[PDB]
């Protein structure tokens, strides 16, 4: 009575662990790969991540300037 | 109307300097935008050859662009010699 009134069956928390241990797992491979790729973009600068500012290129004015050597 | 007159009347009284100050600033501030030859010089400083005029490399695509100096086509200056 004590079984079928207050609790439920091993299976449930059995697949219920199966679930968050997925979850968990899956977290921690992502947190590791996340930092591996935070390592190369900040060393390499080729990534979306790290871009710093460089001068726009259309404020180049292209003229003649006066002088035929620029 | 009659406040307006009484205090320009009475400022033109013990305080005409303040006055003619005002009306001369303020009519600095005004008449440039109404007056017609505010683009006459605009015209004249843009027409006062600082710089070279460097040629153009010519491909038989420019009907309005001299060859010579004295070619009809090109900025002329015969306003400026009316003023
Ligand atoms: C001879 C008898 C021998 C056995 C004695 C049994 C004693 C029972 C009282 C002790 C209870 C222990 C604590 C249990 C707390 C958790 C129970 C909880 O899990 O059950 C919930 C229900 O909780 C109960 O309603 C709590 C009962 C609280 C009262 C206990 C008895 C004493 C109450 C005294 C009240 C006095 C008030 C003043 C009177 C004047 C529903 O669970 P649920 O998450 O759906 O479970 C899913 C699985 N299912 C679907 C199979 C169920
Ligand atoms: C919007 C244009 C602005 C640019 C033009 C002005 C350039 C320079 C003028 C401004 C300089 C600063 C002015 C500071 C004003 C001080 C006023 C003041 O408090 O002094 C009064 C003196 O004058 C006054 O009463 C206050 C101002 C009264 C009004 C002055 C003229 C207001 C506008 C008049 C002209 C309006 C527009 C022109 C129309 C003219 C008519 C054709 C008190 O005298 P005290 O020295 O303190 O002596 C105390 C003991 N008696």
């Amino acid at each position: 009575w004590i079984a079928r009134t207050f609790y439920d069956g091993p299976e449930k928390n059995y697949e219920k662990t199966m679930a968050i241990l997925q979850i968990e797992a899956e977290k921690a491979e992502l947190r590791l790969k996340e930092l591996e790729v935070r390592r190369l973009m900040r060393a390499r600068g080729d990534g979306p991540w790290y871009q710093y500012p460089t001068i726009d290129k259309a404020l180049i004015d292209h003229s003649p300037k006066t002088t035929p050597d620029n | 109307a009659g406040r307006i007159a009484s205090f320009l009347k009475n400022a033109w009284a013990k305080e005409p300097v303040l006055v003619a100050s005002f009306a001369i600033g303020g009519l600095a501030i005004i008449l440039p935008s109404l007056s017609p030859y505010t683009n006459y010089a605009i015209r004249i400083n843009r027409a006062t050859p600082y710089n070279y005029p460097v040629p153009l490399r010519d491909d038989g695509n420019m009907p309005d662009v001299p060859s010579h100096p004295q070619d009809p086509q090109g900025p002329s200056l015969e306003w400026l010699k009316n003023l």
